[PDB]
């Protein structure tokens, strides 16, 4: 408060002082700005006038020359001249050119696109890590992948270990696997691009494979990043019949896919998040460790950790004194941690209708049975005893 | 005497340098827009020194004169996407009152 | 590219009005069969023109445009 | 359907002999009348299955009025818009 | 191209069916034997309304009603 305040006061108007002193004594002196700065600017600005006509450029020639397509159909061999980075332009780019006689001016444009934009979150989650009541081990193996070479890079340095590569984090359903990539994706502060596994497929042909070597480089130009794939599982099981390729379309797909993880490329920083429910059917030359390098596996929640889970949903909520939280857990026996999730949220709508602020004893216990028999027990087990 | 003074001097102004309409696709920040004639390519070319680049704004129909294309005025009528997909589906408005039964 | 007068709202048309001798031969009665479909046609386009007084009093909205299917 | 995954279910029945009298009115309202009509006696027997039917019967009433050039849309046009709209929605459906 | 030429088309043939609306003009009737393929833009309400069917079948009624006009 003090002193921030304070030393600030003098770094504010010391600033000010010598930025004074470099104005008046760089006019007065003609070899630095001064004579040709007042001249090149108008210059510049008045010979090429307007309007600046915006092209691509086809491609470079090695020699301060390039073949510029106007999107009036005249093709042009033009000349590089004054005020262009003569290594930005590359094939794709756009340059502005000058309209009496066509030469590139420069170029002047951040070119931002639907593209970057539909990859990346602006997220802030309210999640952070102890949101995940309990399973406090899978946290740990899961933070020694992604986040900690980020933190720090110096005890894999010093051991003389290549970081690991990749996650896959595949269990029951309700387990919160996407409840974990919330909690990993708020703490690195690393560009954090967001892809479903659904998307892939789209109706046209061959578009699976330019999609695809789309997303990871955006990623590699922004290290570091994590990409984040949610359900791959989904375009092994379905059909959505839309992309008339068929089946041979999605596994061509799937190719591109592994050759853009790791390949031939040599990407820079990208961490790997794949969230699967099913790992059977994921191609095996997927998940082979070279790729992926630790396979997470979760489990369904016990019922000692079913307490922790229990007491993340109930701490935010309002009570009255009649509730007893414990009565709540040993009645369900082996029931995931989505539905802990639903059956707070359902009593709280109870209570909502009924137009009290309290969630009392009676909210809980009918919702407790609703949710019982909406789920589905699990025909796997019960084959077994 | 407002009429006789234009006739005489409207054979002047007929001879115009034409005009054209595009659309502001993006500004940037040295007081030039980038706006698109709609048959051919897109352009940046400045405003005029009166107007400003505040003025201008996300998908404003803008005015051109012919010549080095200098933006002119914002025109009436705005294109927007999101009312035009809702309006090519038609769904007309209801009420609890219709619903009823 | 002056705007120095108008022109007839008529006129400027590629395809223009037929009927004067190029009208067809066929009649209701060369048509045999398809009864249902004769009345809602005629429901649907002529009785429109020459009595639109009639869909307003009774209150219904009039059949405007008119579509055809079939194999 | 996992549990927290949406947050409500809203079933449609298909409309009983009390609501197909008030969706048959809400229609009735836009187009002319005659007194003593009880909109109540058509809805009953109407068999009916959907809102939309219903619908369809007050439009072919209107078809009705225009053939005869009524003045007023009357019992008797709804007893044929019924027959002409069960029929057709019974071919196509069966 | 070819597609983006045609989207212009169809795009002015819904906007211009709604301005219809308040004319003595009855809309646009058209024809079509395929009803798979048809936007179904066109039959939303307000533009294109009633649904003309034609039948393949035919009864020994109807047979006999079009075998009747040819003789
Ligand atoms: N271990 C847990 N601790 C606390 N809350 C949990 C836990 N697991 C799930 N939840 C709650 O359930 C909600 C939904 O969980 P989540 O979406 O992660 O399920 P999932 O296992 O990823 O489902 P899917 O099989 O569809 O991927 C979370 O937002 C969270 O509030
Ligand atoms: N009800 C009928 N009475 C008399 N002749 C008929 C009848 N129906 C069809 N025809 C005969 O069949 C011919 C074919 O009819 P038309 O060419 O109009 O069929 P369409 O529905 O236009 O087929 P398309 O799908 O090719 O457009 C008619 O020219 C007519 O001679
Ligand atoms: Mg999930």
């Amino acid at each position: 408060t003090r002193c921030k305040l304070k030393l600030l006061r003098m770094e504010r108007i010391k600033d000010h002082l010598l930025l004074e002193e470099e104005f008046v004594s760089n006019s007065e002196i003609l070899k630095p700005f001064e004579k040709k700065q007042e001249e090149e600017k108008k210059q510049l600005e008045e010979i090429r006038g307007n309007p600046l006509s915006i092209g691509t450029l086809e491609e470079i020639i090695d020699d301060d020359h390039a073949i510029v397509t106007s999107p009036t159909m005249p093709d042009y061999y033009v000349s590089i001249l004054s005020f262009v980075d003569k290594e930005l332009l590359e094939p794709g780019c756009s340059v502005l050119l000058h309209h009496k006689t066509m030469s590139i001016v420069g170029v002047l444009q951040d070119d931002a696109d639907p593209m970057v934009s539909v990859m990346k979150m602006d997220k802030s989650p309210t999640e952070s890590y102890s949101d995940i009541g309990g399973l406090e081990s899978q946290i740990q193996e899961i933070k020694e992948s992604v986040e900690l070479p980020l933190t720090h890079p110096e005890l894999y340095e010093e051991m003389g270990i290549k970081p690991p590569k990749g996650v896959i984090l595949y269990g029951a359903p309700g387990t919160g696997k996407t409840l974990l990539a919330k909690a990993v994706a708020n703490q690195t502060s690393a560009t954090f691009l967001r892809i479903v596994g659904s998307e892939l497929i789209q109706k046209y042909l061959g578009d699976g494979p330019r999609l695809c070597r789309q997303i990871f480089k955006v990623a590699g130009e922004n290290a570091p990043s994590i990409v984040f794939i949610d359900e791959i599982d989904a375009i092994g099981t379905k059909r959505y019949d839309s992309n008339s390729g068929g089946e041979r379309e999605i596994q061509r797909t799937m190719l591109e896919l592994l050759n853009q993880l790791d390949g031939f490329d040599d990407r820079g920083d990208v961490k790997v998040i794949m969230a699967t429910n099913k790992i059977e059917t994921l191609d095996p030359a997927l998940i082979r460790p070279g790729r992926i390098d630790r396979k997470i596996l979760f489990e369904n929640p016990d019922l000692s950790t079913k307490k922790k889970i229990l007491g993340i949903h109930t701490s935010k909520m309002n009570l009255s004194e009649d509730v007893n939280l414990e009565t709540l857990v040993t009645t369900k026996d082996d029931l995931s941690g989505a539905d802990i999730q639903a059956m707070c949220t359902e009593a709280g709508l109870l209570a909502l209708r009924e137009r009290r602020m309290q969630v009392t004893a009676e909210d809980f216990k009918q919702a407790k049975e609703r949710v019982m028999k909406n789920k589905v027990e699990e025909n796997l087990e019960g084959l077994y005893l | 005497n407002d009429k006789v003074r234009f006739i005489k001097d409207e054979l002047r102004l007929l001879q115009e340098p034409g005009s054209y309409v595009g659309e502001v696709i993006k500004i940037v920040s040295d007081k030039k827009v980038l706006v698109k004639v709609q048959p051919e390519g897109k352009y940046i070319v400045d405003v005029a020194k009166d107007i400003n680049v505040k003025d201008l704004k996300a998908s404003q129909r803008v005015c051109l004169r012919s010549d080095s294309y200098m933006l002119h005025k914002v025109l009436e009528n705005k294109a927007d996407p999101l009312v035009s997909l809702m309006m090519v589906e038609k769904v007309p408005d209801s009420t609890y009152d219709m619903v009823g039964g | 590219n002056a705007l120095v007068d108008i022109l007839p709202p008529d006129s400027d048309s590629s395809i223009s009005v037929m009927g004067e001798n190029e009208k067809p031969d066929v009649t209701y009665a060369d048509v045999g069969g398809l009864d249902m479909q004769k009345q809602e046609i005629r429901e649907a386009v002529e009785l429109p023109l020459v009595q639109a007084d009639l869909y307003e009093q009774i209150g219904i909205d009039p059949p405007r445009g008119v579509l055809l299917y079939g194999p | 359907l996992r549990p927290g995954r949406i947050d409500r279910k809203i079933e449609f029945p298909p409309p009983s002999v009390a609501a197909r009298a008030e969706i048959l009115r809400i229609h009735s309202r836009k187009m002319n009348l005659t007194r003593g009509i009880n909109l109540r006696k058509v809805a009953e027997k109407m068999n009916g299955c959907s809102g939309a039917d219903v619908k369809g019967v007050c439009t072919e009433a209107g078809m009705y009025a225009l053939r005869e050039r009524r003045i007023h849309v009357t019992q008797e046009d709804f007893e044929l818009a019924v027959g002409k709209v069960m029929n057709k929605n019974q071919e196509t459906a069966i | 191209g070819s597609d983006r030429e045609v989207q212009r088309i169809l795009i002015e043939l819904l906007t211009q069916m709604d301005g219809f609306d308040q004319s003595t003009n009855v809309k646009v009737i058209m024809a079509t034997n395929r009803a798979d393929t048809l936007d179904p833009a066109l039959l939303r309400p307000g533009r294109l309304d009633r649904k003309i069917e034609f039948p393949s079948l035919r009864d020994r009624r109807e047979r006999r009603l079009i075998f009747g006009t040819i003789a």
